[PDB]
RNA sequence: AUACGUAGGGUCCGAGCGUUGUCCGGAAUUACUGGGCGUAAAGAGCUCGUAGGUGGUUUGUCGCGUUGUUCGUGAAAACUCACAGCUUAACUGUGGGCGUGCGGGCGAUACGGGCAGACUAGAGUACUGCAGGGGAGACUGGAAUUCCUGGUGUAGCGGUGGAAUGCGCAGAUAUCAGGAGGAACACCGGUGGCGAAGGCGGGUCUCUGGGCAGUAACUGACGCUGAGGAGCGAAAGCGUGGGGAGCGAACAGGAUUAGAUACCCUGGUAGUCCACGCCGUAAACGGUGGGUACUAGGUGUGGGUUUCCUUGGGAUCCGUGCCGUAGCUAA
C-alpha cells in the first residue's frame, strides 16, 4: 500500500493490552488487607465468594480473592497477593497464597494438596 | 456415531473393494424454524481417499448422523478427485481458496512429515502424502478450509503439462531438482512393482 | 500513465484469459523482447511487428493446443516502479519451484533463471510465467 | 474569451514564428492575456466565484509551461519573463 | 455432580511437581515477506498544487544506483560441522564452516538513473461548430396571497374526528374593481442537460465558466498523484442596516388527554429575503479518492459529426441508465 508512504510512516502494533498492575510484573507482592466483606458473583453462578482489598507494598490498592473454604487472614495482615483471573467476579484479578506469609492453608484440602496451602498429611 | 461395534447373526456388513481411508471433519446442528418450533438436522463433511492419493469429497445434509455420514461417503464416491505428487512430497508449492479460506502447500525434504492443521491433516493423509508442509489462514472456519484444500490440490500437475504447453520438454520445466525427486519417486514405485511381481 | 510494462502484462493476462487468440501492442523494445523470449520458450504462439501509429506495433498470437487452453499460466510484473527488484547470481529464484521461467535483465542483456544460473550474473529480475 | 483575432495577433507578436501556435511562449502569451481579461471581469463580478476556478487552472498551466520554458533554455525564459513583465 | 467436597480408582511427572511474573510465536493481531477501506474497522465535503514520489518512444555517453570479480576484512568464545577427552552425560579442548558485513582494486552496460539530445501517440495550444437551469451582475413581469381603497351584499365565516379558541353581524365570508406589500417562478420540469462539490431552473441584457465533436496547424514528454498549504463550500446560527405580504422557531389561548408543554385549531417574535460579513460543520454517499492501459453483450439516452437506403439506416467520439459475459464479493 504505497510503499513510499510506508517509508513516510507506518507499521506499528495496535495496543499492549496490559494485564498485571500490582507493580514490576511481580510474581507476588505483600501488603495489608482490609475490607474483607463478601460480595456477590454473577447471577447464573449464584453463590457468595470471600474477597478482600489489599494495599500492597507496591503502593497500589488492588482486590484479592480468598481461595478455599476456610480463611486465616483478618484486618492488618501481611498477606501475599498473587495475580489471578476471576471471571466470576467483577474487577477481581488477584488472590492470596495460602500456607504463606499470613493466610494459613485451607483446612483439610486434599484434592489439590499443593494449592490452598495444604501441607503434607503426616 | 454410537454403538458401531456390533457382532450379530445377520448377513453381512457391506464390505467392498477400494480399501479407502475415510474421515469426517465436523458436523454442526442445523435448526429449521417451523412455526413455533425447531427441527434439528445434521451436516456431515466426509473425505475419503486412498494411500495411492486419489481423493473424494462428500457432503451429507441428513437429520441423522449415520445418514449424514453415508450421504457424505456416497457423494465423495460420486465426487472423486485425483492428485499428482512426487514420492512423498508435492510437485510444487501452491495456494488454494474457498471464498475466505486460504491454504498454502509446499514440498518438504523426504521424511519430513505431513505438518498440517487438524482438518488439513485429514484431507491430506487420505491421499498419498507422507511428507509435505502446509498451513492455512482466514475464514475462521473448517468447511471452507476443507473446500479450499481440494482447490489447492487441483492446481497440481505433472511436468508433462508445462512441457506440452511450452512445447519444450522438461529441464526449464522440470529441472534437476524435481527431476531427481521424481526419479526417486518412480524408482521406488518400480522397485515396489518388481517386488510385488514375485 | 506511469507504467507501460505492467500494462503490457495486464493486457496479456486479460486477452489470454478472455479467450482472445491475439493481442496488439505498441512496440517498445522492452515488451518486444519480453514477447520474443515468451515465444522462445513457447508460452505463446508467435509475435510479429509491423508499422502503426508513429512507432511500430507488435502483434502476439497466444499458443492454444487441442482446445481453448493457454500455455500461459499467468503473468505478474515484480520489479515494478516504486518496488524495483534486483537479484544476484546465487539466489536466482526458481519459478514455480523451478517449473516455470522468468525474466532477468542481466548486465549482459536479458536472461532467465536457468540461463543466468548457468552463467552467473544478476542485477534485475522481472515478471515470471509458468 | 480569447477572441479568435486577438489570439492570432498575439501569436504573431510573441510566438516563435508563424503557424507555431502551441509553442510554449505562444501559449504563455495567450493564457496571460486571457488572465488579464478575466482580471476585471472578476473585479466587476465580485461574487462570480465560478470563473475563478478557470482563472486558477489557466494560471497553473501557465506556470507548468513556464517551467518547461526554463528547463529547455533559460535564455528564452528570461526573454519572455521581462517581455511580459511577470514578477 | 465423573465439574463441587470426599474416597478409592485411573492419567502423567518425579526429587521433583504444580502456582505466580515476563517475552516470542501461535496472531496474517501492523499483512515487506504476509491486510484491508460500497453493506463488517476504514475515500477528508470538493478543487489546485509546493515538498515528495512518480513516468511516453528513440540515439550515443557515464556506470552513481545495480550486478560480476580479486583482495583486506568481520577477536576468541558465539553457533554449527567434524575430532578428542570429562566414568556417561552435563562440560571442556581442537580445528572448520561461520563470522551473512564493510572497504579497495578490477568488470558489466539489460534496467533505473545522470548527461547530451531527438520524436509525436502522452500532455498542451489553434481552427471550425455543438448543449445550456455554469455563475455573477443590471432591468422587467404579473399570477397569487395578504393588507389597504370604493362598492354590492348578506349572519355567517374559518376552525376540527367534533369541538373551542378567532372574527363578524359596524358588514366579516363572498363578488367586482382598484391600490399596497413581499416572496417565489406552477405548467415546460425529465436518467434530460449543465456544474469540482455544495448547486442550477419566469423573461431580457452584459461579462464570464468549462466541456464535446472533425484538421494536426503547432509545441515537442511540458504526465499523474499529491502530504504541508490554498480557497470554495448545504442549512442553521451570530456581527452590522434594511425588509416582513405570508410562514414561522421561541413564546401566546383554546382541544384529546391523568397531565399538553404535543400532535389539532386559534396568532405571532427572531429567523426566514436582501447587502456586506462571520463559521465550515450535513446522511457535504457510486456510502466506491485522482489518473491511466486491457475484459461478451444487449438495451434505453444527451451532444456531435461523419458513412450507407430513399428523411430511412451505419460508424465514430464524448455524456448519461438498466439488464446482463468473463471475472470478482461472505453474500
Amino acid at each position: 500500500p504505497t510503499i513510499q508512504q510506508l517509508v513516510r510512516k507506518g507499521r506499528r502494533d495496535k495496543i499492549a493490552k496490559v494485564k498485571t498492575a500490582a507493580l514490576k510484573g511481580s510474581p507476588q507482592r505483600r501488603g495489608v488487607c482490609t475490607r474483607v466483606y463478601t460480595t456477590t458473583p454473577k447471577k447464573p453462578n449464584s453463590a457468595l465468594r470471600k474477597v478482600a482489598r489489599v494495599k500492597l507494598t507496591s503502593q497500589v490498592e488492588v482486590t484479592a480473592y480468598i481461595p478455599g473454604e476456610g480463611h486465616n487472614l483478618q484486618e492488618h495482615s501481611m498477606v501475599l497477593v498473587r495475580g489471578g483471573r476471576v471471571k466470576d467476579l467483577p474487577g477481581v484479578r488477584y488472590k492470596i497464597i495460602r500456607g504463606s506469609l499470613d493466610t494459613q492453608g485451607v483446612k483439610n484440602r486434599k484434592q489439590a494438596r499443593s494449592r490452598y496451602g495444604a501441607k503434607k498429611e503426616k | 456415531r454410537g454403538r458401531r461395534d456390533d457382532r450379530g447373526g445377520r448377513g453381512r456388513d457391506g464390505g467392498d473393494k477400494s480399501n479407502y481411508i475415510e474421515r469426517v471433519v465436523s458436523i454442526n446442528r442445523v435448526s429449521k424454524v417451523v412455526k413455533g418450533g425447531r427441527r434439528f438436522s445434521f451436516t456431515a463433511l466426509v473425505i475419503v481417499g486412498d494411500g495411492k492419493g486419489m481423493v473424494g469429497v462428500g457432503y451429507g445434509k441428513a437429520k441423522e448422523v449415520p445418514a449424514a455420514i453415508a450421504k457424505g461417503v456416497e457423494e465423495a464416491r460420486k465426487n472423486f478427485f485425483r492428485v499428482p505428487l512426487i514420492g512423498s512430497t508435492i510437485t510444487h508449492p501452491v495456494q488454494g481458496e474457498a471464498a475466505a479460506g486460504v491454504v498454502m502447500l509446499r514440498p518438504a525434504s523426504p521424511g519430513t512429515g505431513v505438518i498440517a492443521g487438524g482438518a488439513a491433516r485429514a484431507v491430506l493423509e487420505c491421499a498419498g502424502v507422507h511428507d509435505i508442509l502446509a498451513k492455512s489462514l482466514g475464514s475462521d472456519n473448517a468447511i471452507n478450509v476443507v473446500h479450499a484444500t481440494v482447490a489447492a490440490l487441483k492446481l497440481l500437475q505433472r511436468p508433462e503439462e508445462v512441457a506440452a504447453r511450452r512445447g519444450l520438454p522438461i529441464e526449464d520445466v522440470a529441472p534437476a531438482g524435481m527431476l531427481k525427486a521424481r526419479r526417486e519417486s518412480e524408482a521406488l514405485a518400480a522397485a515396489a512393482a518388481r517386488e510385488g511381481s514375485a | 500513465m506511469t507504467d507501460p510494462i505492467a500494462d503490457f502484462l495486464t493486457r496479456l493476462r486479460n486477452a489470454n484469459s478472455a479467450y482472445h487468440d491475439e493481442v496488439t501492442l505498441p512496440h517498445s523494445k522492452l515488451k518486444a523482447n519480453i514477447a520474443e523470449i515468451l515465444k522462445r520458450e513457447g508460452y505463446i504462439s508467435d509475435y510479429r511487428t509491423e508499422d502503426a501509429r508513429v512507432g511500430k506495433s507488435l502483434v502476439v498470437q497466444l499458443k492454444y493446443g487441442p482446445s481453448r487452453e493457454r500455455s500461459i499460466a499467468g503473468l505478474r510484473r515484480v520489479s515494478k516502479p516504486g518496488l524495483r527488484v534486483y537479484a544476484k547470481s546465487t539466489n536466482l529464484p526458481r519459478v514455480l519451484g523451478g517449473l516455470g521461467v522468468a525474466i532477468i535483465s542481466t548486465s549482459s542483456g536479458l536472461l532467465t533463471d536457468r540461463q543466468a544460473a548457468r552463467q552467473g550474473v544478476g542485477g534485475e529480475v522481472l515478471a515470471y510465467v509458468w | 474569451a480569447l477572441t479568435a483575432e486577438q489570439k492570432k495577433e498575439i501569436l504573431g507578436q510573441y510566438g516563435l514564428h508563424d503557424t507555431d501556435t502551441g509553442s510554449p511562449e505562444a501559449q504563455v502569451a495567450l493564457l496571460t492575456k486571457r488572465i488579464q481579461d478575466l482580471t476585471e471581469h472578476l473585479k466587476v463580478h465580485k461574487h462570480d466565484h465560478h470563473s475563478r476556478r478557470g482563472l486558477l487552472l489557466l494560471v497553473g498551466r501557465r506556470r507548468r509551461l513556464l517551467k518547461y520554458v526554463a528547463q529547455v533554455d533559460v535564455a528564452r525564459y528570461r526573454s519572455l519573463i521581462e517581455r511580459l513583465g511577470l514578477r
